[PDB]
C-alpha cells in the first residue's frame, strides 16, 4: 500500500546527524557543525558517522584528550575527498 | 555458439557463420505460396497459385507476375513490399542499360547487377537484407530460353527447373525424377508437367481461377500472360 | 546502462540539466544587492595556499562600461559566455549607435545555454550545459537593474540574491535585513557582515572583492586601499 | 573494517601473518575461491555457519583472502549460473551489516583487483579503512636484501647495489626468489659460499623466461 | 547505435587507456629485431619467421624496407599495417624533398610519422595501429642515428636496442657488454650474432633463419647493402670456434 | 543517410584480433583448391559440385581472367568473390591508362591486399571471407601469390587451400620439386585433388587453368576429360 | 524497462513513452485559461515567483497585433517557438501583404514540431501553447501539445491543477455566447480562482490578462491596470 | 565524422573524464620551479638514465620563444602537439602587434584550448599539467601553472607530478626573502627541494635557469655536482 | 530477448517485430469505412466527442489530397497529416512534370514506396497510420485503394479499418453494392455505422461523410447538410 522513499539528507539532516553522533565525546566548546554540513553536499549518514570516528582517532593519535576543529577538518578532507574512488552513490541514484 | 552481437547484426559467429542472413531464408516462407518455373526446347513457362480469401477484395490486383521488359518476365515470393521495391529497381536498371549501351540487356547481366546490389546489405551493419526471392525468364539470341534465380544472400544461378516457396524440396525432387527420363520437350508437354507438379505437390485438383501462368517462346518473344479461357483449355486437355 | 544526452525523466525532468543545477553547490558564495542609489556585488576567493597570488584570480569582470558580471560554480567554461556578451554588446552599439539594456543582454546570452546536442549538428557544444551561475548588474535608462541567470536558461529579476554553496542560509538571513529605502553604504556593510558570518577562513582585505556601479560614474572596482576602511569600522 | 589492496606480491598476507602471530584472539582464515559451491543454496549456508562459529567462541578475527576470485573466474562445476554468486553476495552483505547485534568480531579483507567488486560491499559502516600497498622503493629494496641474506654465508665479493637495479620494477617476491635460487645453485656444487656468477645466473633463471 | 559501440577512445578509472596497452601486448610476440651502432655504419638484425619449405624468396628483402636514399627501417607486428605505414612515410620524405630540395633529416621524418600515429588515440573512434619499428640513417647534422617508435606515439634515440619477444634478455646482455666510441663495424656483427644465439631457442643458428642489413658511408654514396647468405656461415662458424676455445680455456 | 563510423574490429585483452580469426575459420570450410608452378607455367585446379542435376554447370565459372596474363581463383565465401574480381579489373585499367603497359603481377597483388586490409579498419563493416590465389607470367619467370583476409600475402612454389589443406601441403611436400613440365604438373594437381574428391570424378566437376608465356586461358571440358582419362 | 530510453522504440502496446513523459512535463507549470465570445478572445494567466524578493515570471508573449500566445512548460523552447512564429508572420506580411490566418500558422507549427519525434537521438519540445487570435471568421482559440497534435476548442484551461477550472468552464459554457468583455473577463477570473487553495486568491501581482478583439489590437494588462478588472468580484463562498 | 558525447555530468555533479585525466597526471615525473628578482630556475627529476639514451632527444624543458619556457608532467605523447600549436600561435602574434608576446597571453591561450577540448564531440580531454616561466617585457619575472581542466594560476613556487604534496609542504615553510638574495642561493634552494623528494641522488636532476638576459642556459652535469657537494658540506657543518 | 528493439533485426523465427507493434497501435483507432458504387465511392467516419469544450468540425479525419482524390486516415494524427502533405506535394510535382492529373495506380504506388522506405534502417521508426484513397474519373471509373503502415496497398470493393473492422465488414458483405448508384448508399452507410460501437463504450459521437463521383463532375467534397440529416434520420430506425 505504501512506498516510503529514503533520500539523501539535504542540509538540516546533516547538522542533526552530526549532533546525534557527536554528543557523547570530549570536544572543544566552540566548534560549529554547520560549516561541516556545508562542506559535504551529497553524503549519507554512514559517512558522517565515519567522519566523527576518524576525527576522534586523529585526536587519540598524538596525545591529546580533547579534539579541535582542525581534527574535524582533516577527517572531512580525508574520508570524503580521498576515499572518493570507492563510493556507491553515483551509480545507485539511478537505481542501477 | 554465439558471443557478443553476432545474433543481432551481420558479423561472423565463432564457428564462421552469420545468422542475420539465414534468418531471411526462413522469412521467405511467411507468405505460404509456391511458384514453379520450367524450361523447354524452345519455350519457358512460369506458373504460380493465387488465393483470394474474401469476396470484397478485388481479385484483379493480386498478381505476383510482373512485366520487367517487353522480353523479360519475373515472379516473386516473400514479403510483398520488398518484392515491389526490387521490381522497381530492376525496371530502372534495364532502362538505364538500354539508354547507355544502345542495345537490349541480356538476362544474366541483369541478374548479376541485382545480386551485386543486394550483396551490400549483408556487408554493412545498419541495414536489413530484404527477405524476398527472385525468378526471371527470358529469351537470348543463339541461346534460346533462359531461367535464372536470385536470393537475398546475393547468390544468383541458372537453372533448368526451379521451385520457390514452402514446398521447395519435394517439388524439386519430383522435377528431378521427371527430368532424369530425358524425353523430348515441346510447349504442351512443358506446360502440362509444370501444372501437374503443383497439382500433385498440393493435391488440390483446382479450377481455372486459382492459378496464373506466363509463357515465352521463340515465335513472339513478348512476355505474355495466359487468359483464363486458354488456361481452362490446357486444363481440360490435360485431363483425358 | 547508457542513455542519451537529451532524455526525459518519468516525472518531467531532463537529466543533464538537473545534474548541472545541483553541481553549482561546490562553488564560492556571492552576494548581489540592488538599491536606487546603485548596485553592489561582492564575492569571496577561497585561497588554498600561502603561495597564491591573490591578484591573479578574479570573479567580477566587466562586460562593458556600465555592465558587470559575477560568476559562481565552475570557472573554466564561463569565459565563452563572457566573450559572447562582450561581442554582442559591441555589435549592437556598432549597428544602432546606442547602449543596450541589461535585460536585452541577459536574454541574448540565455538563448545559447540550451543548445547542447549529440546528433544532427556541427560540433558546437557536445553535451554538458554550462555549469556556472551568473549575476548581472548595470544601470540602464530605467535605473539600476540586477538580474540572475540559471543553467537551465531561465533569467529573472531579483532584489537581493546569494548564489553558491552557502546560498540558503545567506538568503534566509538576507530576507530580514532589507527594505526599499536603503543607501549604498548600509548595503555594503550588510554584505560584508553576511560574508564574514558564513566564510570559513578569517576575513581580511585580501580574501574578498567588491564592486559598485552608480548612474553617475562607470563600473568601478575597489582596491586594497579603500577596502580596509569599510572593514575596520565593522 | 579494514581492507588491503595493491599490486600482486607486495606483502599483504605477510602482514596478516604477523598480526596472527602477535594477537591473542582466535584466528580464522578462509580463501575466497572456496566460497562457491556446486549445489543450490549451499553458499549462503556456508557463510552463515562461518560467522556462527566465529561468533560463538570469543573475541576473534576473521580473515578473507582474494575475494575477487569469486567475481573473476567462472567454473562449470557450479550448478547455477551467475545469480547464485549474487545470492552469496547478498548473504555476505547481510552478515557484515545485518540488523542483528553483531557482537565482537573483526574482519580483514585483502585483494589485488579492487576495481571489480561491488561498491555496496565496501561502504563505510562495513569497511572503514582502505590501505594501499605500493611498489618497493630502492631504500626498501636495500633493506629487503639486508633482511633476506642475514644468515647466509655470503662471500665478500658480491655487492647488493648492482643487483638493486637488475630490474626496473621488481617487487618483494623476486628478492626472495633470487636468494633461494642462488642458494640452491651453490648447494649443487657441495659448497658453502655464494659467488657473483651464482647471482648472475640466478637472476636470468628466475626473471627471463 | 550507441548500443553496439565499443568506445575505443575514453580513459579508464585507473588513469591509463586500454587499447594501446593491448597493442603493446600484441607486439610482444611475432618476431625479433635489434639494432646497433658504434662507428662508421649501423647494423640491423632480424629473425625471419616464415621458414617453411615452400617459399619462392622474391623481392630481395623480407622485413627491411628502404625509405629514401639514406633511410632504412625494419618492423614488428601486423604486417599489413606495416605496409600502410611504410607507404605513408615514403611520400612524406618525398614531399619534403620537393619543397626544400634537400635530403630530409631523420628526426623530422620520425616526428611526423609519430604525430600521424598518435592522432588515432585521441579522436575518431578507430582501432589503433599495432606496429612498432626502428629507424637507421645518416645526415650531415648529426652523422649516424638510430631511433625507435611506439604505437602509443612517443619515440627516442638509442645506441643499441631490441624489440622482439625476448627483448628483455637482449637488452640486459647489451647493457652488460658494450663500449662507447670503440666498436668498429667488425665487432658489432659478432656481438649481434652472440645476442641472437642467446635469444632464440634454436641452436647452431641456421643461416637462412636470420637477416642482416648494414649501412655505411662513402664519398657521396651512403651505400646500403644486404649481405648475402654466402658470408653469414663463416661468421657463425668463427663465433662457434672462438666460443669453444674460450670455454676450453676455463 | 549515414553509417556508424566506429570500428567493429578491436583488440582483445590477449592482444589478438577476433574477427580475423573468425573470418579465417569461415574460409577453412570452403571448396578445396590447389596451385602449382614448375619452370614453364602455372596450374590452378579447383573442385566444383552442383547439388543436383537441375543446376546448369556451364552458366558460372570459378577461374576468372583479370587480364590477358593474370589468373585468379578463390576459396571461401561465394558472393564476396565478385566484388574483389571487379575491383581488380578496375585497378588494372587505371594502371594501363597511366603507364601504357600491362600491369606486373606483384603490383596488382599489393593493391588488392591493400584494399582488403583497409576493409578491416573502417567503421560499420566486417572483413571479407575469402582466400585468393593469383598467377601470372611476366618477363619469363612465372609468379604465384596468395592473399589473406588480414591483408598479408606470400609467394609459394606449391599451395593447397580449403578443406584438408594440411593434408594437401604434406602431400605436395613429398611430390613437388623444382623441375617439371606443365603436363606433369596437371597430373599431380589432379592426383592431389583426388585425395578429398567425390567417388567419381567427371570432366565437369573440375576447373583447371594454365598460364604460360603465351597467355592465360581456361581449359575446355574436352581436354579436361582427356586429362582425366589415362590417369588414376 | 528498455522501452523507455528513446523516441524510436515502440512499446508492445503501441505507445511511445517519450511523448508521454513530455506530456507529463507540461503539467508542472502554472495554470492558465482561455476563452472566446462572439467578437472577442480573452486569455488569463496566473504568475508565480520563487522567493518574495524576486519578480514574477512572465507568461504571456506578444506574437503579432492579431495573434497572442500563452506558454506552459520550460521557457527556452517556448522562446524558440515564439521566435519562429514572429518570423513566419513577418514573411507572410512581406510577400502577399496580408495577415496570416490563424489556421495556416497552427498547421505550420504542427508540421514543424512533428519532425523530431521520428529521428534518432532527438527529443520533443516541452511547451503548452494556447493561441488566441482574430481573423475574417471571427475569434479563434487553439491548443497544442508536445505530441504535435493541435486541437480546436471554444474554451480551455491547462497547467497544474487545471481540472476544476475545466469543470467550471464546462458547466457555464452557454453564457459565453452573448456577454461582452466586462463580464467575460469576470467569468475567466472566476474560473481561474477555482484552482487555488483556500488562503490566497488574487492580489494584482499574480494575474495577467490579454485581449484581442475585432477593432482592438492585441493588448496585455499586468499588475497596475488590472485593478479595474479585478474589482467587482464577489468573495469566494465558504 | 565520429560524433558522440564523451564527457557528461555524473548524477552528483562531477565530470569523471576530467578527474581520470588528472589522476593520470598524478603519476608523472616531478617538476619544480621558482622565480627570483633576475633569475628564474626550474628543474625536473627522476631522469632514470639507462646509459644507452641520447640525452638530447628526451629533454622535458622546451623553449617556446626567447623569453618563455615550459615544463610538463603527464604522458609525453600529448605534450608535443600542444608545444607545436603554442609555437605557431606565438609566432603568429608577432606579425600583428609588433611587441613580443607576454607570458600571460600564451598561458591564457593554452588554457583556453585545453578547456575547449573537453566540450567538443568525440574527443577525450588532454592529460598534461604545465609550468610556464618567463621574464616578460619591462623585466618582471613570473611563472604560471596550467591544469587539465583549463584553469591557470599565478604562484611563487610550484611542484607538480608524483609526490608533489611533500615538496609543496617543504617549500611553503622555507621560501623566504633572504633565501632568494643570491642567484646561487636560489639554485641551491631548488636543488635542496628536489633532493628532499624522490631519491634522485645527484645524478637524476636536470635544471635550467634564465638570467633575464639571453636564451636558455642548460647546465652540464658538472656544476650540479659542485652545488650538491657544497649543499652537503653546509648541511654537515650545520650538524 | 532484445530482438524487438530495432527495425533492422530479424527474430530467430524470421520476422520483424516493430512493424507488428505499429499494427497494434493502429487497432485502437475509432473506425472508418469506404465502399465503391456503380459511379463513384463513398467514405464514412465516426468521430468521438471527448468533451463538450471542443467545437464541431475540429480535427477532421477526412482529408482532401488532390482536386479529384480523397483520403481517409486512421491512427496517430500527426503522422497522418505528414503523409497527407507528402502525397499532396508528390501529386503537384507529377502534374507539373508531365501535364495531367495523376492516376491512382501511380500515386498510391509512390506513397506506398515512401512509406516502406522507413522500415529498413535503425535510425528511423515505422509510421503508424493506415489510410484509404478514393477517386472517380470519366475514362477510368471509380477507384479505391487501401494502404497499411507495413507498406502494402491493395484494391477493394469495400473496406473498413479501426477497432471493429471485421464486425463492419460482416454487414458490408451482405450488401449487393455491385449494382446500385451511390445516391442510396449514404443511407446504408449511416445505418452500418449506427449498428456498431455500443453506447456503453462511449456516450456521444458524430458522423463525417465524403462524396466523389460523376455526380459531382469529378470534384470531391463533403455531402450537403440536408442530405446527411436525412441519412441519419433514416439510420435511426435500427432501434426496432
Ligand atoms: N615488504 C616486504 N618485506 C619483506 N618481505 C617481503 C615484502 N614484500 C614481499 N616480501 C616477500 O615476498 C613474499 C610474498 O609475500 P606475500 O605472498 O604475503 O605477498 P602479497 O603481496 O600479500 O601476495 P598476494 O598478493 O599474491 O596474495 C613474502 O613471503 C616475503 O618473502
Ligand atoms: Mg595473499
Amino acid at each position: 500500500d505504501r512506498k516510503i522513499e529514503f533520500s539523501l539528507p539535504d542540509l538540516e539532516g546533516r547538522t542533526h546527524i552530526f549532533k546525534i553522533h557527536a554528543r557523547s565525546m570530549s570536544v572543544e566548546r566552540d566548534i560549529r557543525f554547520e560549516l561541516l554540513a556545508r562542506l559535504c553536499p551529497n553524503s549519507t549518514g554512514a559517512e558522517i558517522r565515519s567522519v566523527c570516528t576518524e576525527a576522534g582517532m586523529f585526536a587519540i593519535r598524538a596525545r591529546r584528550k580533547i579534539a579541535t576543529e582542525k581534527d574535524f577538518l582533516e577527517a572531512v578532507n580525508k574520508v570524503i575527498k580521498s576515499y572518493a574512488k570507492f563510493s556507491a552513490t553515483p551509480r545507485y541514484m539511478t537505481y542501477n | 555458439s554465439s558471443a557478443g552481437f553476432d545474433r543481432h547484426i551481420t558479423i561472423f559467429s565463432p564457428e564462421g557463420r552469420l545468422y542475420q542472413v539465414e534468418y531471411a531464408f526462413k522469412a521467405i516462407n511467411q507468405g505460404g505460396l509456391t511458384s514453379v518455373a520450367v524450361r523447354g526446347k524452345d519455350c519457358a513457362v512460369i506458373v504460380t497459385q493465387k488465393k483470394v480469401p474474401d469476396k470484397l477484395l478485388d481479385s484483379s490486383t493480386v498478381t505476383h507476375l510482373f512485366k520487367i521488359t517487353e522480353n523479360i518476365g519475373c515472379v516473386m515470393t516473400g514479403m510483398t513490399a520488398d518484392s515491389r521495391s526490387q521490381v522497381q529497381r530492376a525496371r530502372y536498371e534495364a532502362a538505364n542499360w538500354k539508354y547507355k549501351y544502345g542495345y537490349e540487356i541480356p538476362v544474366d547481366m541483369l541478374c548479376k547487377r541485382i545480386a551485386d546490389i543486394s550483396q551490400v546489405y549483408t556487408q554493412n551493419a545498419e541495414m536489413r537484407p530484404l527477405g524476398c526471392c527472385m525468378i526471371l525468364i527470358g529469351i537470348d539470341e543463339e541461346q534460346g530460353p533462359q531461367v535464372y534465380k536470385c536470393d537475398p544472400a546475393g547468390y544468383y544461378c541458372g537453372f533448368k527447373a526451379t521451385a520457390a516457396g514452402v514446398k521447395q524440396t519435394e517439388s524439386t525432387s519430383f522435377l528431378e525424377k521427371k527430368v532424369k527420363k530425358k524425353f523430348d520437350w515441346t510447349f504442351e508437354q512443358t506446360v502440362e508437367t509444370a501444372i501437374t507438379c503443383l497439382s500433385t505437390v498440393l493435391s488440390i485438383d483446382f479450377k481455372p481461377s486459382e492459378i496464373e501462368v506466363g509463357v515465352v517462346t521463340v515465335e513472339n518473344p513478348k512476355f505474355r500472360i495466359l487468359t483464363e479461357a486458354e488456361i481452362d483449355a490446357h486444363l481440360v486437355a490435360l485431363a483425358e | 546502462y547508457d542513455r542519451g544526452v537529451n532524455t526525459f525523466s518519468p516525472e518531467g525532468r531532463l537529466f543533464q540539466v538537473e545534474y548541472a543545477i545541483e553541481a553549482i553547490k561546490l562553488g564560492s558564495t556571492a552576494i548581489g544587492i540592488q538599491t536606487s542609489e546603485g548596485v553592489c556585488l561582492a564575492v569571496e576567493k577561497r585561497i588554498t595556499s600561502p603561495l597564491m597570488e591573490p591578484s591573479s584570480i578574479e570573479k567580477i569582470v566587466e562586460i562593458d562600461a556600465h555592465i558587470g558580471c559575477a560568476m559562481s560554480g565552475l570557472i573554466a567554461d564561463a569565459k565563452t559566455l563572457i566573450d559572447k556578451a562582450r561581442v554582442e554588446t559591441q555589435n549592437h552599439w556598432f549597428t544602432y549607435n546606442e547602449t543596450m539594456t541589461v535585460e536585452s543582454v541577459t536574454q541574448a546570452v540565455s538563448n545559447l545555454a540550451l543548445q547542447f546536442g549529440e546528433e544532427d549538428a556541427d560540433p558546437g557544444a557536445m553535451s554538458r550545459p554550462f555549469g556556472v551561475a551568473l549575476l548581472f548588474g548595470g544601470v540602464d535608462e530605467k535605473g539600476p537593474q540586477l538580474f540572475h541567470m540559471d543553467p537551465s536558461g531561465t533569467f529573472v529579476q531579483c532584489d537581493a540574491r546569494a548564489i553558491g554553496s552557502a546560498s540558503e542560509g545567506a538568503q534566509s538571513s538576507l530576507q530580514e535585513v532589507y527594505h526599499k529605502s536603503m543607501t549604498l553604504k548600509e548595503a555594503i556593510k550588510s554584505s560584508l557582515i553576511i560574508l564574514k558570518q558564513v566564510m570559513e577562513e578569517k576575513l581580511n582585505a585580501t580574501n574578498i572583492e567588491l564592486a559598485t556601479v552608480q548612474p553617475g560614474q562607470n563600473f568601478h572596482m575597489f582596491t586594497k586601499e579603500e577596502l580596509e576602511e569599510v572593514i575596520k569600522d565593522i | 573494517g579494514v581492507i588491503l589492496y595493491g599490486p600482486p606480491g607486495t606483502g599483504k598476507t605477510l602482514l596478516a601473518k604477523a598480526v596472527a602471530n602477535q594477537t591473542s584472539a582466535t584466528f580464522l582464515r578462509v580463501v575466497g575461491s572456496e566460497l562457491i559451491q556446486k549445489y543450490l543454496g549451499d553458499g549462503p549456508k556456508l557463510v552463515r555457519e562461518l560467522f556462527r562459529v566465529a561468533e560463538e567462541h570469543a573475541p576473534s578475527i576473521v580473515f578473507i583472502d582474494e575475494i575477487d576470485a569469486i567475481g573473476t573466474k567462472r567454473y562449470d562445476s557450479n550448478s547455477g549460473g551467475e545469480r547464485e554468486i549474487q545470492r552469496t553476495m547478498l548473504e555476505l552483505l547481510n552478515q557484515l551489516d545485518g540488523f542483528d547485534s553483531r557482537g565482537d568480531v573483526k574482519v580483514i579483507m585483502a585483494t589485488n583487483r579492487i576495481e571489480t567488486l561491488d561498491p555496496a560491499l565496501i561502504r563505510p559502516g562495513r569497511i572503514d579503512r582502505k590501505i594501499e600497498f605500493p611498489l618497493p622503493d630502492e631504500k626498501t629494496k636495500k633493506r629487503i636484501f639486508q633482511i633476506h641474506t642475514s644468515r647466509m654465508t655470503l662471500a665478500d665479493d658480491v655487492t647488493l647495489d648492482d643487483l638493486i637495479m637488475a630490474k626496473d620494477d621488481l617487487s618483494g617476491a623476486d628478492i626472495k626468489a633470487i636468494c633461494t635460487e642462488a642458494g640452491l645453485m651453490a648447494l649443487r656444487e657441495r659448497r658453502m659460499k655464494v659467488t657473483n656468477e651464482d647471482f648472475k645466473k640466478s637472476k636470468e633463471n628466475v626473471l627471463y623466461k | 547505435s550507441r548500443r553496439y559501440d565499443s568506445r575505443t577512445t575514453i580513459f579508464s578509472p585507473e588513469g591509463r587507456l586500454y587499447q594501446v596497452e593491448y597493442a603493446m601486448e600484441a607486439i610482444g610476440h611475432a618476431g625479433t629485431c635489434l639494432g646497433i651502432l658504434a662507428n662508421d655504419g649501423v647494423l640491423l638484425a632480424a629473425e625471419r619467421r616464415n621458414i617453411h619449405k615452400l617459399l619462392d624468396e622474391v623481392f630481395f628483402s623480407e622485413k627491411i624496407y628502404k625509405l629514401n636514399e639514406d633511410m632504412a627501417c625494419s618492423v614488428a607486428g601486423i604486417t599489413s599495417d606495416a605496409n600502410v605505414l611504410t607507404n605513408e612515410l615514403r611520400l612524406i620524405a618525398q614531399r619534403y624533398l620537393l619543397q626544400y630540395q634537400e635530403p630530409i633529416p631523420c628526426e623530422q621524418l620520425v616526428t611526423a610519422l609519430c604525430d600521424i600515429k598518435q592522432a588515432y588515440t585521441q579522436f575518431g573512434g578507430k582501432r589503433p595501429f599495432g606496429v612498432s619499428l626502428l629507424y637507421i640513417g645518416w645526415d650531415k647534422h648529426y652523422g649516424f642515428q638510430l631511433y625507435q617508435s611506439d604505437p602509443s606515439g612517443n619515440y627516442g634515440g638509442w645506441k643499441a636496442t631490441c624489440i622482439g619477444n625476448n627483448s628483455a634478455a637482449a637488452v640486459s646482455m647489451l647493457k652488460q657488454d658494450y663500449k662507447e666510441g670503440e666498436m668498429t663495424l667488425k665487432s658489432a656483427l659478432a656481438l649481434a650474432i652472440k645476442v641472437l644465439n642467446k635469444t632464440m631457442d634454436v641452436s647452431k643458428l641456421s643461416a637462412e633463419k636470420v637477416e642482416i642489413a648494414t649501412l655505411t658511408r662513402e664519398n657521396g654514396k651512403t651505400v646500403i647493402r644486404v649481405l648475402k647468405q654466402k658470408e653469414v656461415e663463416q661468421l657463425i662458424k668463427k663465433h662457434e670456434e672462438e666460443e669453444a676455445k674460450a670455454e676450453r680455456e676455463k | 543517410e549515414r553509417g556508424y563510423s566506429f570500428s567493429l574490429t578491436t583488440f582483445s585483452p590477449s592482444g589478438k584480433l577476433v574477427q580475423i580469426e573468425y573470418a579465417l575459420a569461415a574460409v577453412a570450410g570452403g571448396a578445396p583448391s590447389v596451385g602449382i608452378k614448375a619452370a614453364n607455367g602455372v596450374v590452378l585446379a579447383t573442385e566444383k559440385k552442383q547439388k543436383s542435376i537441375l543446376y546448369d554447370e556451364r552458366s558460372v565459372h570459378k577461374v576468372e581472367p583479370i587480364t590477358k596474363h593474370i589468373g585468379l581463383v578463390y576459396s571461401g565465401m561465394g558472393p564476396d568473390y565478385r566484388v574483389l574480381v571487379h575491383r581488380a579489373r578496375k585497378l588494372a585499367q587505371q594502371y594501363y591508362l597511366v603507364y601504357q603497359e600491362p600491369i606486373p603481377t606483384a603490383q596488382l597483388v599489393q593493391r588488392v591486399a591493400s584494399v582488403m586490409q583497409e576493409y578491416t579498419q573502417s567503421g560499420g563493416v566486417r572483413p571479407f571471407g575469402v582466400s585468393l590465389l593469383i598467377c601470372g607470367w611476366n618477363e619469363g619467370r612465372p609468379y604465384l601469390f596468395q592473399s589473406d583476409p588480414s591483408g598479408a600475402y606470400f609467394a609459394w612454389k606449391a599451395t593447397a587451400m580449403g578443406k584438408n589443406y594440411v593434408n594437401g601441403k604434406t602431400f605436395l611436400e613429398k611430390r613437388y620439386n623444382e623441375d617439371l613440365e606443365l603436363e606433369d604438373a596437371i597430373h599431380t594437381a589432379i592426383l592431389t585433388l583426388k585425395e578429398s574428391f567425390e567417388g567419381q570424378m567427371t570432366e565437369d566437376n573440375i576447373e583447371v587453368g594454365i598460364c604460360n608465356e603465351a597467355g592465360f586461358r581456361r581449359l575446355t571440358p574436352t581436354e579436361v576429360k582427356d586429362y582425366l582419362a589415362a590417369i588414376a | 524497462n528498455q522501452y523507455d530510453n528513446d523516441v524510436t522504440v515502440w512499446s508492445p502496446q503501441g505507445r511511445i513513452h517519450q511523448i508521454e513523459y513530455a506530456m507529463e512535463a507540461v503539467k508542472q507549470g502554472s495554470a492558465t485559461v482561455g476563452l472566446k465570445s462572439k467578437t472577442h478572445a480573452v486569455l488569463v494567466a496566473l504568475k508565480r515567483a520563487q522567493s518574495e524578493l524576486a519578480a514574477h515570471q512572465k507568461k504571456i508573449l506578444h506574437v503579432d497585433n492579431h495573434i497572442g500566445i500563452s506558454i506552459a512548460g520550460l521557457t527556452a523552447d517556448a522562446r524558440l517557438l515564439c521566435n519562429f512564429m514572429r518570423q513566419e508572420c513577418l514573411d507572410s506580411r512581406f510577400v502577399f501583404d496580408r495577415p496570416l490566418p490563424v489556421s495556416r500558422l497552427v498547421s505550420l507549427i504542427g508540421s514543424k514540431t512533428q519532425i523530431p519525434t521520428q529521428r534518432y537521438g532527438r527529443r520533443p519540445y516541452g511547451v503548452g501553447l494556447l493561441i488566441a487570435g482574430y481573423d475574417d471568421m471571427g475569434p479563434h482559440i487553439f491548443q497544442t501539445c508536445p505530441s504535435a497534435n493541435y486541437f480546436d476548442c471554444r474554451a480551455m484551461s491547462i497547467g497544474a491543477r487545471s481540472q476544476s477550472a475545466r469543470t467550471y468552464l464546462e458547466r457555464h459554457m452557454s453564457e459565453f455566447m452573448e456577454c461582452n468583455l466586462n463580464e467575460l473577463v469576470k467569468h475567466g477570473l472566476r474560473a481561474l480562482r477555482e484552482t487555488l487553495p483556500a488562503e490566497q486568491d488574487l492580489t494584482t501581482k499574480n494575474v495577467s490578462i490579454g485581449i484581442v478583439g475585432k477593432d482592438l489590437e492585441f493588448t496585455i494588462y499586468d499588475d497596475d491596470d488590472v485593478s479595474p478588472f479585478l474589482e467587482g468580484l464577489e468573495e469566494r463562498p465558504q | 565524422s565520429y560524433d558522440r558525447a564523451i564527457t557528461v555530468f555524473s548524477p552528483d555533479g562531477h565530470l569523471f573524464q576530467v578527474e581520470y585525466a588528472q589522476e593520470a597526471v598524478k603519476k608523472g615525473s616531478t617538476a619544480v620551479g621558482v622565480r627570483g628578482r633576475d633569475i628564474v630556475v626550474l628543474g625536473v627529476e627522476k631522469k632514470s638514465v639507462a646509459k644507452l639514451q641520447d640525452e638530447r632527444t628526451v629533454r622535458k624543458i622546451c623553449a617556446l620563444d626567447d623569453n618563455v619556457c615550459m615544463a610538463f608532467a603527464g604522458l609525453t605523447a600529448d605534450a608535443r602537439i600542444v608545444i607545436n600549436r603554442a609555437r605557431v600561435e606565438c609566432q603568429s602574434h608577432r606579425l600583428t602587434v609588433e611587441d613580443p608576446v607576454t607570458v600571460e597571453y600564451i598561458t591564457r591561450y593554452i588554457a583556453s584550448l585545453k578547456q575547449r577540448y573537453t566540450q567538443s564531440n568525440g574527443r577525450r580531454p588532454f592529460g598534461i599539467s604545465a609550468l610556464i616561466v618567463g621574464f616578460d617585457f619591462d623585466g618582471t619575472p613570473r611563472l604560471y601553472q596550467t591544469d587539465p581542466s583549463g584553469t591557470y594560476h599565478a604562484w611563487k613556487a610550484n611542484a607538480i607530478g608524483r609526490g608533489a604534496k611533500s615538496v609543496r609542504e617543504f617549500l611553503e615553510k622555507n621560501y623566504t626573502d633572504e633565501a632568494i638574495e643570491t642567484d646561487d642561493l636560489t639554485i641551491k634552494l631548488v636543488i635542496k627541494a628536489l633532493l628532499e623528494v624522490v631519491q634522485s641522488g645527484g645524478k637524476n636532476i636536470e635544471l635550467a635557469v634564465m638570467r633575464r638576459d639571453q636564451s636558455l642556459k642548460i647546465l652540464n652535469p658538472e656544476e650540479i655536482e659542485k652545488y650538491v657537494a657544497e649543499i652537503e658540506k653546509e648541511k654537515e657543518e650545520n650538524e | 530477448t532484445g530482438y524487438d528493439l530495432s527495425a533492422s533485426t530479424f527474430s530467430p523465427d524470421g520476422r520483424v517485430f516493430q512493424v507488428e507493434y505499429a499494427m497494434k497501435a493502429v487497432e485502437n483507432s475509432s473506425t472508418a469505412i469506404g465502399i465503391r458504387c456503380k459511379d463513384g465511392v463513398v467514405f464514412g467516419v465516426e468521430k468521438l466527442v471527448l468533451s463538450k469544450l471542443y467545437e464541431e468540425g475540429s480535427n477532421k479525419r477526412l482529408f482532401n489530397v488532390d482536386r479529384h482524390v480523397g483520403m481517409a486516415v486512421a491512427g496517430l494524427l500527426a503522422d497522418a497529416r505528414s503523409l497527407a502533405d507528402i502525397a499532396r506535394e508528390e501529386a503537384s510535382n507529377f502534374r507539373s512534370n508531365f501535364g495531367y492529373n495523376i492516376p491512382l495506380k501511380h500515386l498510391a504506388d509512390r506513397v506506398a514506396m515512401y512509406v516502406h522506405a522507413y522500415t529498413l534502417y535503425s535510425a528511423v521508426r515505422p509510421f503508424g497510420c493506415s489510410f484509404m484513397l478514393g477517386s472517380y474519373s470519366v475514362n477510368d471509373g471509380a477507384q479505391l485503394y487501401m494502404i497499411d503502415p507495413s507498406g502494402v496497398s491493395y484494391g477493394y470493393w469495400g473496406c473498413a479499418i479501426g477497432k471493429a473492422r471485421q464486425a463492419a465488414k460482416t454487414e458490408i458483405e451482405k450488401l449487393q453494392m455491385k449494382e446500385m448508384t451511390c445516391r442510396d448508399i449514404v443511407k446504408e452507410v449511416a445505418k452500418i455505422i449506427y449498428i456498431v460501437h455500443d453506447e456503453v463504450k462511449d456516450k456521444a459521437f458524430e458522423l463525417e461523410l465524403s462524396w466523389v463521383g460523376e455526380l459531382t463532375n469529378g470534384r470531391h467534397e463533403i455531402v450537403p447538410k440536408d442530405i446527411r440529416e436525412e441519412a441519419e434520420k433514416y439510420a435511426k430506425e435500427s432501434l426496432k
